[PDB]
This record gives C-alpha cells, structure tokens and sequence, in this order.
C-alpha cells in the first residue's frame, strides 16, 4: 500500500533488490554519550513541544527578487562583514591600532584583512595573497610569506588578523597568527529548564536509489518512525533529486509540483498514525523549488486543521530553539567543500574535520567560504541579512556525503548522520536526546546526553 | 588669476593652523550629501581620531555623489561665526585605489626639500 | 515540455549566478571569479593588468532577454493579434484551434511566467529615486 505511486509517474521501472537484501538492518554503527541501557523511543508528540525560529531578527518568512544583482552591493556586504568582524576582534584581544596595508616600515606592525588566494587553481601555501578593506587601505593586494609561520591552517574568504613586518610595502613576511572567538552561548530562561525531555530524530535524503524510484527506503524510515513515534521528527531534502535519470531524461508522466504534493501526501498520511510533529527544512538540489541560498520555505495550501499544529515549513538555513536548546541547521554540505578547500601544516596529529568545525563556529558565518562552490547560487545581500549565525548554538546538524561521526567542539553538539541512501544501499540514521540539566552549576552542559547512528 | 593651492594634510586644517581666507587643497572619505543645503562632510582617518570637514559645494552643481569614497578638495577657506571651517569649492574631483602614504610621503618630502633650499637665504 | 523548460531555466539561472568576470585590456583577456576589493570612477579594477577593469560574463539583460524569448513562443493570442489579414486569422481559429488547445498553451505560459513574477530586473523601488527630496518627505 505505497502511498506515493512511482509505477503511475514512471511505469518503466523495475525494482532493485540490493536494498531489500540488507542484513545489517538495525545496527548501531557509532554512538556517544550514555546511549547504554536507555530505551530508544519516543511519546509520538504526546508532550509539550516548544519551537523557536532564531537568526535574524527578521527571520526569513517570504519570497524575495533574485535576478538582479550590482557590484557595489557586494563590495559594500564584504567590506560590512570584514569591517564589524575586525572590530570585534580588536575589542576582544586589546589591540591598539592597526597599519595600513601598504605603509613601508621596519618595526613589525600588525594588518587586518581577507584571506584569499591569487592562483585560480586551488588554495596551497605559496599562493596566498591578503587583502585589505576599504575603511584602511582600500582593496589592498599583499603576498603573504608564511616560510617562517610555524603552523597554519587557512582558507579562501577567512577573517584573519596578521601581524607580520613590511619593508618595501609590497613584500610582507608573517611573524603571528590569531585565532576567532566563538560567539557567547545562550543564556536559557526559567521556562527552558521546565522542559524535561522530548524526542527528535535527524534525516537527510536523497530518498531514492541510484535508479529506482520504488522509494523503499522512505517507507522503511516512515515505517520506522511510526512505530518509535518519537516527539519531533525532522527530514531534510532533497525530495526529488535531479541527478536521477529519470527527471534527466524528462521521462516522467506527471509535473514536478504535482509528485511533490502527492509525495508530501503520502509523508503527512504515514505520519497520522505516529501523530508526531514533521518540520521540512529545504535544499538547494530541488527541483519544483528556486536554487538560490537562502530560499523560501515550501509552500503548501492543502493542510488540515488538525495537522496543522505540527507541520512546519523553515528556511534553510534555521535556528530552531526547542526548549531553551539551540539548534544549528543546514542542508548544505559545509564539511566536504571545507575539506575540499582547506590547506594545513600542523606540528601534530589532528582532527581536521574538528579544525573544520571550529573555524566555522569561530568565523560567525554559516557558509564562510568565498568565492562559493560552483554548484550552488548565493545571493550575498539576502546572505548577509538572512543567514549570520545568532549565538553559539548547543545542537549543530549537519547532513554531508562524508564519513559519518560524531563530534562536539567548545560546548556545540555536531552529528553528520549522512546520506540515507547511498548509491543503490541505505545509509545511516541517527536519533537523538534532549534532556534538560540542572543549570545550577557555573559550566554550562549541553542537554543532549546520549546519540545512535541506526544503520539502514 | 587666483591664488596657488597648497597641500595641506586634514588633521592640521581640521585644528585650524592656517590663516582665514587662504587657498588649500586637501583629500578625504566623503560621509553624508546633505542635499537641500548643499553641503558636504568628507572624513578621513588618523590612527584613533577621525576629522571632519565641511565643503560648500554651491559652485559645482550638478554633481553626483560615491558614497563612502575618497576626494581631493581645491578652494578657499572662510572661519564662519558658528560652522567654524568650510571651504568654497572651486574644482572637486574624485580619485579611487590611490594609496594615502605615498602621498604624504611626497608632501613631506617636498616640503623638507623646499625648508633646505630656504636654509640658504 | 514543461520538465525540460523547469531544467532550462535552472541552468540558465546557476550560468547567470557564477560570477565570471573578464577582463578589457584587449592584450590580457582575463578571466577570473575572485571579484577585488579596491574599485575605481567605474567599477573593479583588474588584479592583473592594474589599468583596466571588470565587466560581467552573462549580465541580468541577457537573462531577462532569455525569459521573454521563453514567455514569447507561449502567446497564442499575442501572435493571433498580430495577424494583420482578419479572414485568414478567422480561417486558421476555426479550422484547428479549439480552446482546449489555447488552455494548453496558457498552462505551457504558466509555468514561464511564474519564474518571472519573482523577477527584480522588471520592478522599480520608487523610494530610491525620490529620496533626495526631504522638504515634504
């Protein structure tokens, strides 16, 4: 009794069995935290949920124009953020005053500005190139020589600030490297702690398989979260991908907005009997949705009364804030392009997907990559006024095709519980808790306290 | 003819160190465009001080406005009762990507070399 | 149709969105996606010749063009306007085109068009022009 009807839009499917030959099924490949003799369920919405949407002071909530775009604009969004970052920093390290970029002098003197690289090619350590701000040096061009640099680790678009010695004015050598500073965490209320626990679960698609629309991995996920009903379930895009053959083909019967209401259909009818609440957060590989980052939430006109107090539409990217908890949201794949983009020479052995984590928790920016991916649109004043991280959150989620793991970085809970379908076999699931602790002590703790990552 | 315009950096006209009525020619990062009373306030930057002047621009018109942008100002200055300092503006173009030092390098040089050719009469 | 013109318009929009920039020296030519920081009385300066500056690759003209020439093909009735001979007009209506063939054809504009209502190259902001003006707000 699928609800959806993949044989009515494409009748030239036959379905793969490598997905209905999984062994493994309900495996725990990795957890953290005390996930050991805990019951892994949920009430199905039964409890009290609270949600707050954060960011902006004006969350996103409509559409906006997009084809229009003019050059000062960006030159005055870059210089803002470069600006105000600049001088957040100064206050917060006690400098005094900062050189021009282009000043001749012997004495070493300290310079604030972008990092990026000169080469086309990508970013390597003898190609880089800072560059000043208008309010100091107007767009400055310096080379960067990090010979005697001991350790580094930077990339395109990174807000640094550099003390190194300038003789000519046009060669200057580093001597000292700062490091960013992490917004200050939210202070809960006296309604937050009142909370005592409510159960969430992560999701991320794409829901269908290499070639086959059957979607048996959707009905198995929407059979699995039926019978857990747990209090709040969450399922990131995309709905339908176009990399799929089909829709590359075009060889589907029915339109695009049309597969999507019925597909969303099917979620809100498999959902009815586990009751529990559905928030459905956009990406940007979507088909009957605009891709520029920030978009709109979905639109949707046919929800009952009764299902409409737990269906929810956000923008992607969201702060949502459940019980005095903040969570980091995101559909897009901030990790492998940071990995992808990233150059190192550490003394020692580290995490670099921990390094990762902490630059962009540190450079107040969810995407503080620059210039972006070029796979992807970005229009930079809706950016700049959409989409600025509003504190330090305490739940970070990100969905990427990387390895899956667990990490947690200055006090910020971070889970990639990947691509649920990958290739023609399931991915990886995670589930998650949310109980609040006593905040009587000075350290604040992260009210999450236990993780599993279910194979599916 | 008019009288010749020498450089002045805008710390010092900004303190008032020249005599009213004289001709100067400094720069500047325009701020604001006032535009019913034709008027405008240049800043430019000096470690922690920032200074501002005034600049009539009756003479000028029509005239279209960079915001936050660098100018080079030629005129004559007049102490007003309250204003204090603006400067009648005779010619105000504008100039972008040219770095301040080299500048006031050059006018520090040149005013050491005019001192050290005075130092023999 | 209609999936293959939703996949058109995305590409055209993503090849708007990539920032390409070249260069005007006739003897450099260069092209770069790295948008300077330093302009100049027009606009940005090329961080290669340092005497030129920097045009858009594909320009919001081109796109809107692209739209319209998209929004032309699906006008039945502008086309049947134009048609300067009334009999022939008359002639050709009534011998092929039923109304569920024009229905067709405005359900094929529906989806054109709908890319165009969210179109900022064809919307003025009338505060920006008049703002110079303060005696009566």
């Amino acid at each position: 009794h699928q609800l959806l009807s993949p044989s009515s839009f494409s009748p030239s499917a036959t379905p793969s069995q490598k997905y209905n030959s999984r062994s493994n099924r309900g495996e725990v490949v990795t957890s953290f935290g005390l996930a050991q003799g805990v019951s892994w369920s949920g009430r199905g919405g039964a409890g009290n949920i609270s949600l707050k949407v954060l960011g902006c002071p004006e969350a996103l909530t409509g559409s906006y124009k997009s084809m229009f775009q003019k050059l000062p604009d960006i030159r005055e969004v870059l210089t803002c953020k470069i600006e105000e970052l600049g001088s957040e920093l100064k206050e917060h390290y006690k400098i005094e005053a900062f050189t021009p970029l282009l000043a001749p002098a012997q004495e070493p003197v300290t310079l604030l500005g972008q990092i990026g690289c000169d080469s086309n090619g990508k970013l390597n350590n003898k190609s880089v190139i800072l560059e000043g701000d208008r309010e100091h040096s107007s767009g400055a061009q310096i080379p960067v020589d990090l010979s005697e640099l001991k350790e580094y680790s930077l990339f395109p678009g990174q807000v640094v600030i550099m003390e190194g010695i300038n003789t000519t004015g046009r060669k200057l050598v580093a001597t000292k490297l700062y490091e960013g500073v992490p917004l200050p965490f939210y202070q809960p209320t006296e309604e937050d702690a009142d909370f005592e626990q409510s159960m969430v679960l992560v999701a991320c698609g794409p829901y269908t398989t290499s070639d086959s629309i059957t979607y048996d991995p959707l009905l198995d996920l929407i059979a699995v979260i039926n019978h857990d009903r747990p209090d709040v379930c969450i399922l990131f895009g995309p709905f339908l991908d176009a990399k799929h053959e089909q829709v590359e083909n075009c060889l589907l019967t029915s339109p695009f907005e049309d597969i999507f209401k019925q597909c969303l259909r099917t979620i809100i009818e498999g959902t009815r009997s586990s009751g529990s609440h559905l928030v459905f957060v956009p990406s940007l590989r979507d088909v009957h949705h605009e891709p520029v980052y920030p978009q709109p939430p979905f639109s949707y006109s046919d929800l009952s009364r009764e299902d409409k107090k737990q269906v929810q539409f956000v923008s992607e990217p969201c702060s949502l804030s459940i019980n005095g908890v903040i969570f980091g949201l995101t559909s897009t794949d901030l990790l492998f392009h940071l990995g992808a983009e990233e150059i190192s020479s550490s003394s020692g052995t580290s995490d670099r997907f921990s390094r990762i984590l902490k630059h962009i928790l540190t450079q107040r920016s969810y995407y503080p990559l620059y210039p972006p991916q070029e796979d992807m649109a970005i229009d930079y004043e809706s950016f700049y006024v959409y989409a600025q991280l509003p504190v330090t959150p305490d739940v970070l989620i990100i969905p990427s095709e990387l390895r899956y793991f667990v990490k947690d970085v200055l006090g910020c809970v971070c889970v990639n519980p990947g691509r649920l379908t990958k290739g023609q076999v399931g991915g990886t699931f995670a589930r998650l808790y949310l109980r609040r602790p006593a905040a009587d002590g000075a350290e604040r703790q992260s009210p999450c306290i236990a993780v599993q990552v279910v194979r599916i | 003819l008019p009288k010749p315009g020498t450089y002045y950096l805008p710390w010092e006209v900004s303190a008032g160190q020249v005599p009213d009525g004289s001709t100067l020619r400094t720069f500047g990062r325009l701020c604001l465009y006032d535009m019913i009373q034709s008027r405008v306030t240049l800043m430019a930057q000096h470690g922690s001080d920032q200074h501002q002047v005034l600049v009539c621009t009756k003479l000028v018109e029509p005239f279209h406005a960079q915001v936050g942008s660098l100018y080079i100002v030629l005129g004559e200055l007049q102490h007003q009762q309250d204003r204090g300092s603006v400067v009648k503006a005779r010619v105000l173009t504008c100039v972008e990507g040219m770095n301040l030092p080299l500048l006031e390098q050059a006018i520090r040089e040149q005013r050491l070399y005019k001192q050290e050719r005075g130092g023999s009469q | 149709l209609s999936n293959k013109l939703i996949m058109d318009i995305r590409r055209f929009i993503k090849k708007y969105y990539d920032g390409w920039l070249i260069c005007e020296e006739p003897t450099c030519r260069n092209r770069t996606r790295h948008l300077p920081l330093q302009f100049s009385r027009t606009g940005p300066l090329c961080p290669a010749c340092m005497k030129a500056t920097l045009q858009p690759e594909y320009s919001d003209k081109s796109l809107y063009t692209q739209l319209c020439f998209y929004r032309y093909i699906f006008d039945a009735e502008c086309a049947l306007e134009k048609l300067t001979t009334d009999h022939e007009k008359d002639k050709l209506k009534k011998q092929f085109f039923t109304p569920k063939v024009l229905q067709d054809y405005r359900k094929l504009k529906n989806t054109a068009e709908q890319f165009l209502s969210r179109s900022g190259y064809s919307e003025v902001n009338l505060s920006k022009l008049f703002a110079g003006c303060a005696v009566k707000s």
